[PDB]
């Protein structure tokens, strides 16, 4: 199943205030009024990078996985909400080819009315969580509105990733691009409004 | 501000010194425009405490006391143009001083026509500088002070639209709004340039000093010093053009302040349409601008004429103004207005017989 | 000016010489509060030792590693290190750090270096020639000795070959030591492959047992997780001071702000790309940076010939910064302030000009326009010249430049 | 090594023919002025406030000089003036004179 | 048309930027220059038969 995703997925590019001001940028970014792939878990490809979002205010969803083989053979993410707050770990998992929960390691961590949404993306040997937060009035599909998801960490693992899957009622997961995109920074220095350049010739 | 950086940036010798010796040419030449087109007065003439200028009314354009000192229409103007080693100089001349520049043409201009521009000022009234100013167009003297209060009251309602022109819309000012954006979108341009590479592993400067030891550091740091001097050499030359650009637009606004202000320009379509009889000099920022008073004709009839009139076998040619006939009779006007004079041998001169001249009427010419 | 001009004689004017620059009072760097510092006391303090023939290593990562914790410990028995000096250490950045423990004799202790030989070297654990890292060691025979002997600590006697450079092997199988064939069990010249050292406290300093621990060190494609500490400075306000945020250099005036930055953006940018603020990252205030004052340093002079006397336009800087007078076009030097006007003779700018007058000295003056006039205007006034002058008026125009050619090829390869 | 030579002395030799071509083009433009000048000040009279010196126009005459050119121009200058009363028309016998 | 060369030449800046506006104004200028000499009548007079 898909979706049309509207303005949604723009994130900070960078850990830079700047106000008043447009600011051009290219970046791995989702494509304004892409075609997003649409779930109610599969294993899939990760590309250059991923957004996820969910109709999460339920407590369905639990975590991820991330990694080429998920088992055993390599190191692999595992990213898991311990229901009080996120927990990270990098291990050689043999975990379950179907894994569920009730409706060597190199590193550690630790940290319906709503949509939560992420980007997931990794560079030359961090990887990179984004976030957002919001009420939705719509079951079906993404919230057509803006605003841009902050970064919560960023992880200096130094693991190579090229598939991932979820662990747990709709949720949504789209591909960044190599886009360049035109920021909207209000006095506030958030984003507030956003142009893909490349989306038609008016955007451009 | 890398002393690193310096010892290499010697190497190129004598480029960055040409670089500061342009644009400090171009910089002393801005005063120079400047100071040719307001500084054409010797002496900053101003008006008097009566203001009975024939019922023309300037008070639009003279200054205002109450505020810089310069006129309404001028704070209109005002109103409506709006450190990486980069710096911009103050002209020679503030605001203020051009104000009075300005301020000292047109009282001159007011007081005592075009006769302050050729050496002292000598009073005249309104009215009687008008009525040369109309002998200077070839409309006789007579069709100013028998039409006085209609004159005056168009050009009091022309000024009127131009305060409206300027206050509804900013659209006017393009031209001198260009020359503050293209100036802009070049120093914006040319610090820009400083976070591009030009090839080099980074373009922060102090970045590349960390990575790398001294010989590979100077081969990458080459790259940005290159790149960066390519950026101002290519800035400096665009400003060496634009800068000509501006001194052709500075020598026609001279121009226009002698031939115009300071006189009346006989030179069609140079000052404003229709036949020019004066223009006012406004300041604006990094510019000027002339409201050229011009007489245009309104309400043409169609007239039967002929090139001479045969009386007692002479033929009768016009001395100033053409023959015409309202349909039955024939009369002798000036060209540029309709007033028509009966035939005389004061309103014309002889030469020979009829035969020779094509298109000649038989009609009578009156002997005082 | 004679040099910037690159001649001895200077005529009249006024001459951009050189750059004011106001410079760094201080040099100040600024870091996170230091945290994470690594693990050592599990390996340095720790209670439980490990026997050299199945050495416990640590794998140290994602944390700061002041060594001079360790190297300024003296109360050790000995510190070395090969490849980097103690005081370096500190700067250093790695992907992994390996920390390899063990409890021996002190005899055995001069074994653990690069590329050595002995039993502990070529049958406990084995150096490289090329180890980079540090070997520390302290004597243990408070803990690791006891009454009648310890024989719970145990070394390889007996191994087929020699280990490779971190091989590590704890088999405990029967070793051939001669002809006899060992068959799975015990015999002459068939024998056990550890020994214990059975530390007594009756033992002299090189018998008696020593905790020792070797440092290994590696950088990988996979970005450093382990660091020495960073330092850092107090920081100053409103003086001109070179800074470093994190890695962020430069150098200006430091000022808090009307900023709100969000809660992860740590610097703030100006139209231009340029920095113009920063988020301090040991108490989160908001600072602006602003360029240390600078300007073009312009000398007005009269003709030397005249007068060797110059005044100084510091252009755009307040002379608070730097007879002294502030004009708009800067802060001017040497130069007396005047109430007259007079037509300008030295330009200075925003209305100013500057002249060599009257027992002589460079003043500075408003410029005047011209001659006030009030012209004798009513509505039946005229004024009629009564005489002429012929005026014969000299003016002078350039019409061609002095004609040139380059060979390009003889000015670039003569 | 020649190759930063050639790169650094041929860019050297483009920024001197770069100012030249502009320069040249500044004395163009006063080359221009300089023959309508002449056109018009010294092989007529021009009406043109201000263009043939301050004043009146009277004639002028061409000097050369190394590189340039020299006008001398005469001008009438008006130079003693009184003051009088004036009007713009005067009354006749019941009609308006103007002069 | 090669994408390896062009991905080097981004590294450069606004030089290809300001050579494309360069010649765009100059380009715009020239229907300028043809409009200030021919376009200063008003009206399409024509002759009469
Ligand atoms: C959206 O994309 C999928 C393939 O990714 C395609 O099957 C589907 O028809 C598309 N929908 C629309 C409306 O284009
Ligand atoms: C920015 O934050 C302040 C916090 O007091 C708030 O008053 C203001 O409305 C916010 N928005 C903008 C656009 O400044
Ligand atoms: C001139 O016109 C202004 C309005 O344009 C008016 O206020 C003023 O009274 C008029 N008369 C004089 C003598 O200024
Ligand atoms: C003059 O006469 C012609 C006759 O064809 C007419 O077209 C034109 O409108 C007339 N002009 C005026 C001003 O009456
Ligand atoms: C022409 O002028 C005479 C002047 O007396 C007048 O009587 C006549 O009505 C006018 N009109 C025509 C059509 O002749
Ligand atoms: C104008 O042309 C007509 C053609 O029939 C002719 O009769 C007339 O004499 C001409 N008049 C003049 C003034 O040329
Ligand atoms: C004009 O007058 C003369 C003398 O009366 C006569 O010969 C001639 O035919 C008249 N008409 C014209 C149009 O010349
Ligand atoms: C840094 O440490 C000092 C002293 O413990 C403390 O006052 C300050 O609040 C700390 N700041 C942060 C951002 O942790
Ligand atoms: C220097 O001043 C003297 C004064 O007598 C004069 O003769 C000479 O020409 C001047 N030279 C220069 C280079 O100004
Ligand atoms: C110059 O600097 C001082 C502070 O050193 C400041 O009070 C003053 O306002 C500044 N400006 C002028 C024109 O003095
Ligand atoms: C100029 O005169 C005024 C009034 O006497 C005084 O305030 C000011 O300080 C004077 N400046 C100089 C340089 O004499
Ligand atoms: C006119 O001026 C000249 C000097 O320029 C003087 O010699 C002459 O006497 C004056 N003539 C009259 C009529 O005033
Ligand atoms: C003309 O009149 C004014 C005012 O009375 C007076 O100042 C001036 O001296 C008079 N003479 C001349 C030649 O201007």
């Amino acid at each position: 199943a898909y979706t049309n995703s509207f303005t949604r997925g723009v994130y900070y590019p960078d850990k830079v205030f700047r106000s008043s001001v447009l600011h051009s940028t290219q970046d791995l970014f989702l494509p304004f009024f892409s075609n997003v792939t649409w779930f109610h878990n599969p294993v899939l490809p990760f590309n250059d990078g991923v957004y996820f979002a969910s109709t999460e205010k339920s407590n369905i969803i639990r975590g991820w996985i991330f990694g080429t083989t998920l088992d055993s053979k390599t190191q692999s993410l595992l990213i898991v909400n311990n229901a009080t707050n996120v927990v990270i770990k990098v291990c050689e998992f043999q975990f379950c080819n179907d894994p569920f929960l009730g409706v060597n390691c190199t590193f550690e961590y630790v940290s319906f009315k709503n949509l939560r949404e992420f980007v997931f993306k990794n560079i030359d040997g961090y990887f990179k969580i984004y976030s957002k937060h919001t009420p939705i009035n719509l079951v079906r599909g993404l919230p057509q509105g803006f605003s841009a998801l902050e970064p919560l960490v960023d992880l200096p693992i130094g693991i190579n990733i090229t598939r991932f899957q979820t662990l747990l009622a709709a949720y949504y997961v789209g591909y960044l691009q190599p886009r360049t995109f035109l920021l909207k920074y209000n006095e506030n220095g958030t984003i507030t409004d956003a142009v893909d350049c490349a989306l038609d010739p008016l955007s451009e | 501000d890398s002393t690193e950086c310096s010892n290499l940036l010697l190497q190129y010798g004598s480029f960055c010194t040409q670089l500061n010796r342009a644009l400090t040419g171009i910089a002393v030449e801005q005063d120079k425009n400047t100071q040719e087109v307001f500084a054409q007065v010797k002496q900053i003439y101003k008006t008097p405490p009566i203001k009975d200028f024939g019922g023309f009314n300037f008070s639009q354009i003279l200054p205002d006391p109450s505020k810089s000192k310069r006129s309404f229409i001028e704070d209109l103007l005002f109103n409506k143009v709006t450190f990486n080693g980069l710096t911009v100089l103050p002209p020679l001349l503030t605001d203020e001083m051009i104000a009075q520049y300005t301020s000292a043409l047109l009282a001159g201009t007011i007081t005592s026509g075009w006769t302050f521009g050729a050496g002292a000022a000598l009073q005249i009234p309104f009215a009687m500088q008008m009525a040369y100013r109309f002998n200077g167009i070839g409309v006789t003297q007579n069709v100013l002070y028998e039409n006085q209060k209609l004159i005056a009251n168009q050009f009091n309602s022309a000024i009127g639209k131009i305060q409206d022109s300027l206050s509804s819309t900013a659209s006017a000012l393009g031209k001198l709004q260009d020359v503050v954006n293209q100036n802009a979108q070049a120093l914006n341009t040319l610090v820009k340039q400083l976070s591009s590479n030009f090839g080099a592993i980074s373009s922060v400067l102090n970045d590349i000093l960390s990575r790398l030891d001294k010989v590979e550091a100077e081969v990458q740091i080459d790259r940005l010093i290159t790149g960066r001097l390519q950026s101002l050499q290519t800035y400096v030359t665009q400003q060496l053009i634009r800068a000509a650009e501006i001194r052709a637009s500075a020598n026609l606004a001279a121009t226009k302040m002698s031939e115009c202000v300071l006189g009346q320009s006989k030179r069609v379509d140079f000052c404003g349409k229709g036949y020019h009889l004066m223009s006012f000099p406004q300041s604006a920022p990094h510019g000027v601008v002339f409201l050229h008073v011009t007489y245009v004709p309104a309400q043409e009839k169609n007239f039967t004429t002929a090139p001479a009139i045969c009386h007692d076998g002479k033929a009768h040619f016009p001395r100033e103004g053409v023959f015409v006939s309202n349909g039955t009779h024939w009369f002798v006007t000036q060209r540029n207005f309709y007033e028509p004079q009966i035939i005389t041998t004061d309103n014309t001169f002889v030469s020979g017989n009829c035969d020779v001249v094509i298109g000649i009427v038989n009609n009578t010419v009156y002997d005082p | 000016t004679k040099c910037t001009l690159k001649s001895f004689t200077v005529e009249k004017g006024i001459y951009q010489t050189s750059n004011f620059r106001v410079q760094p009072t201080e040099s100040i760097v600024r870091f996170p509060n230091i945290t994470n510092l690594c693990p050592f006391g599990e390996v340095f303090n720790a209670t439980r030792f490990a026997s050299v023939y199945a050495w416990n290593r640590k794998r140290i990562s994602n944390c700061v590693a002041d060594y001079s914790v360790l190297y300024n410990s003296a109360s050790f028995s000995t510190f070395k290190c090969y490849g980097v000096s103690p005081t370096k250490l500190n700067d250093l950045c790695f992907t992994n750090v390996y920390a390899d423990s063990f409890v021996i004799r002190g005899d055995e202790v001069r074994q653990i270096a690069p590329g050595q030989t002995g039993n502990i070297a070529d049958y406990n654990y084995k150096l490289p020639d090329d180890f980079t890292g540090c070997v520390i060691a302290w004597n243990s025979n408070n803990l690791d000795s006891k009454v009648g002997g310890n024989y719970n600590y145990l070394y390889r006697l007996f191994r087929k070959s020699n280990l490779k450079p971190f091989e590590r092997d704890i088999s405990t199988e029967i070793y051939q030591a001669g002809s006899t064939p060992c068959n799975g069990v015990k015999g002459f010249n068939c024998y056990f492959p550890l020994q214990s050292y059975g530390f007594q406290p009756t033992y002299g300093v090189g018998y008696q047992p020593y905790r020792v621990v070797v440092l290994s060190f590696e950088l990988l494609h996979a970005p450093a997780t382990v660091c020495g500490p960073k330092k850092s400075t107090n920081l100053v306000k409103n003086k001109c001071v070179n800074f470093n945020f994190n890695g962020l250099t430069g150098t200006g005036v430091l000022t808090e702000s009307n900023k709100k930055f969000l809660p992860f953006q740590q610097f703030g940018r100006d139209i231009a790309d340029t920095t113009d603020a920063v988020r301090d990252p040991q108490t989160l205030e908001i600072l602006d940076i602003t360029p240390c004052s600078f300007g073009g340093v312009s000398v007005i002079t009269p003709g030397t010939n005249t007068s060797n006397q110059v005044a100084v336009l510091y252009q755009g800087v307040n002379c608070t910064e730097v007879n002294v007078f502030q004009t708009r076009a800067g802060c001017l030097i040497g130069a007396e302030h005047v109430n007259n006007s007079y037509e300008c003779d030295i330009p200075i700018g925003a209305g100013i000009c500057a002249s060599y007058q009257t027992s002589q000295s460079i003043i500075a003056y408003t410029m005047s326009l011209g001659v006030e006039n009030s012209v004798a205007y009513s509505n039946n006034s005229i004024a009629i010249p009564t005489n002429f002058t012929i005026s014969v008026t000299t003016e002078i125009l350039p019409v061609s430049m002095t004609k040139t050619s380059v060979d390009c090829t003889m000015y670039i390869c003569g």
